[PDB]
């Protein structure tokens, strides 16, 4: 039984005229009563004499009128820890927000900072609205970045810096034998599964989902189909999407064979060679202009101006160069026999233990929790619909060539299977003849 | 309740 | 009742005369040098060949009288394959053993496979006015210049009609080397001829690749093809990057920095001593490093096919109405004629449009129709006339290969679109 504020069993008799039968319930002589704000910037609560008329702006300006009077408060809005949600429609009253005067309150900056670790495992901090539904966050910290397709990337919280750059261009390799080691944690397959319980829920925001204000999230390709992934112009979506690949390798997240290794090796090696080449200073004796361009332009210019020029242009050729060899190892990685799957516990209909659903950008998949070995394979393009009992937390997926599909999954996996499901049909829609025509309504309405 | 959502490949 | 036929063997530069009826095959005249000669001497190899006549006698069933050879026909009787040296476009020599009594198209099709280079037809022989590789390194050769004293001693500052003069060297496709005046040990050039590139794929080509960017790479240093100075830098730092991918396919296990703990997963340094890991990985680089010196002279290829002079070979030419001469141009798609002391193109005419197309023997005169352009008439000389004529339906016969039908070269549609 919830109680309080917000609930349908409220601790006082609200909308009680002064001169009622009686005084009204918890007021003092003049019909008032006490809201306590916590205002985080200043780590101080303030109490503030309201009634069920007063407007939520009301009280964010009577908030303001008690703190620093020249002070920027245009980015805080009202938080309400207890029911998940912030207070922004400013004209709403108390009396319709379901606020009496147990209501804990909390006055608050929009924006904050965010730690993110990046693929290439490097820490950032961004600021970014915690009001915002995590899609629009996601979508604006890939602009900042100049990541396109925002939305085959979101944020996943770590399972149990520096303020944007340059930190996305890099792309080194572990320093130690020993400090990759330490990073290396044998892990079973239902473990790294359980990893996936900690992606974002896209429709909501950040604080409505238990972000500390100095928390790291991962920022993380999500998504497995990478559309027009362009060496032209995707530098950093590419150097990101390749480290991302190269340590999934490296910790064991994609298994692959022993000459499958020596191969992704050399060409990290290789990759490492040729990103000393766009920085390597002093190339000089290198450079003969007489075996590089024709007679006339030695005659036209001094040497030392040509080696110049062919210098400045060998930094574009010898990046090329870097990208087309990352894009290699990243299409590689994609031939992987289990790339692009991501794991999920289930228990499916029948079944005698705990097994996996496997999400692929084309396809569901049964596979063994031990193993991971595939039991059964549902193409998507064989799907009709799917739904969410969220009573018993059963996904029904439903076909035109065979029986339906159901599966448990506890209640966070069935919210977290749903989305991915959702997104990666969202994803098939997407048209080469089109412009950034993301449709954020058809995305959330397939992930809700 | 329950949440469906139909595959845009069907109808709608 | 017989009478006396000059027959000279130039294997031994020894000149026999043979009595001979008229009613006498050519396979018995060749009978009767082997019975003169050495009988234990190997002569399978050995034809008859006319010089006045400019023919072989490769008709054996063929009667003498039937070939017009009366006492006055001085033979010579000569291996078919012969010595030919060959610059490549990387500008090295190779020697090679050759037919020459075939067709050249087929000469060029038995030196690509030989070579290792795929869709010989794009290529040809071209006269300019040694290590010797027989059918189962100097191939893969893409070494910068060896001095400005070679760069310059090599470069000649001529105009565009100059130019226009080389291309009457192309052999003809339809007739051998024999009938061409190549002498043996004497040097022709091997070169990419038509721009219009089949399946050029960096994942079995990298011999035809590696020869089609040396030809790129020197026909821009010589100043044969121009482009603006900032292309010209982006060309020259390409060059310097693909001789610095080359430097790394080298990569031996002395100077490599190969840290296999830096680079694989724990589980392969608890299992692999440290150095059987990176001699894995040098291994596998190996194949690595030359994907990159190959992608990177498909970059180098891709930026010169689209200079806009690219992949127009240049005749000198008189054009109906016209009051000089000028060029046409000839390219994959269209036909151009041009200015002979700009270069600049004066009207384009589209291959798509071509309804068909003749040529006046008599007075040189080449003549396309079209169906939307009224038709093109031009003069060629009399050399120009039958390589342009060679051009025309070469490029034809290219388009004719069916984008992906793996076919055999049908060799025959080829002769026929071009003589």
């Amino acid at each position: 039984v919830p109680r309080g504020s917000g609930t349908e069993n409220l601790y006082f008799q609200g909308h009680m005229a002064l001169d009622g039968i009686r005084m009204p319930d918890g007021c003092y002589a003049d019909g008032t009563w006490e809201l306590s704000v916590h205002v985080t910037d200043l780590n101080r609560d303030v109490t503030l004499r309201v009634t069920g008329e007063v407007h939520i702006g009301g009280v964010m300006l009577k908030l303001v009128e008690k703190l620093d009077v020249k002070k920027d408060w245009s980015d805080h809005a009202l938080w309400w820890e207890k029911k998940r949600t912030w207070l922004l429609k400013t004209h709403w009253t108390l009396d319709k927000c379901g606020i009496q005067a147990d209501a804990k309150l909390q006055f608050t900056p929009q924006h904050k900072l965010l730690r993110l670790q990046l693929p290439n495992m490097k820490y950032v901090k961004v600021k970014v609205n915690f009001s915002d539904r995590v899609f629009k966050a996601v979508s604006d910290i890939c602009k900042t970045f100049n990541i396109r397709h925002p939305e085959e990337l979101s944020l996943l919280k770590k399972p149990r810096p520096l303020s944007p750059p340059g930190i996305l261009a890099v792309s080194q390799p572990v320093t130690s034998p020993e400090i990759l080691a330490k990073m290396f944690k044998p892990q079973a397959l239902l473990d790294k599964a359980k990893t996936n319980q900690g992606w974002l829920d896209s429709s909501r925001s950040l604080m409505e989902q238990d972000v500390k204000e100095n928390e790291a999230l991962l920022l993380r390709f999500k998504y497995y189909s990478f559309f027009d992934l362009n060496p032209k112009y995707d530098a950093i979506r590419i150097n990101q999407l390749y480290e991302q690949a190269k340590w999934a390798l490296l910790l064991e997240e994609i298994e692959c064979t022993e000459e499958e290794m020596m191969m992704f090796a050399a060409l990290q090696y290789h990759i490492n060679k040729l990103s000393i080449m766009t920085s390597e200073n002093h190339l000089t004796t290198d450079v003969n202009p007489e075996c590089l361009v024709s007679p006339r332009y030695l005659k036209k210019y001094k040497s030392k101006q040509i080696t110049a020029r062919i210098l400045e242009a060998h930094q574009n050729v010898a990046q090329m160069s870097l990208i087309e060899a990352k894009m290699r190892f990243i299409q590689a990685w994609q031939s992987l026999p289990e790339f692009g799957i991501t794991h999920f516990i289930a228990r499916f209909q029948g079944g005698k233990r705990e097994e996996l659903i496997g999400i692929a950008y084309n396809r569901l998949i049964r596979m063994d929790a031990s193993t991971g070995d595939a039991i059964k394979t549902w193409r998507f393009s064989n799907m009709k619909q799917w739904n969410v009992n969220w009573e018993i937390k059963m996904v029904t997926v439903e076909f035109a060539d065979e029986v339906r599909l159901s599966f448990i999954c506890t209640e966070v996996d069935c919210k977290v299977v749903h989305e991915f499901i959702g997104g990666y049909i969202f994803l098939s829609t997407r048209a080469k003849d089109q412009n950034e025509s993301l449709d954020e309504e058809m995305f959330y309405k397939l992930t809700s | 309740a329950v949440t469906t959502v139909v595959n845009p490949k069907y109808e709608g």
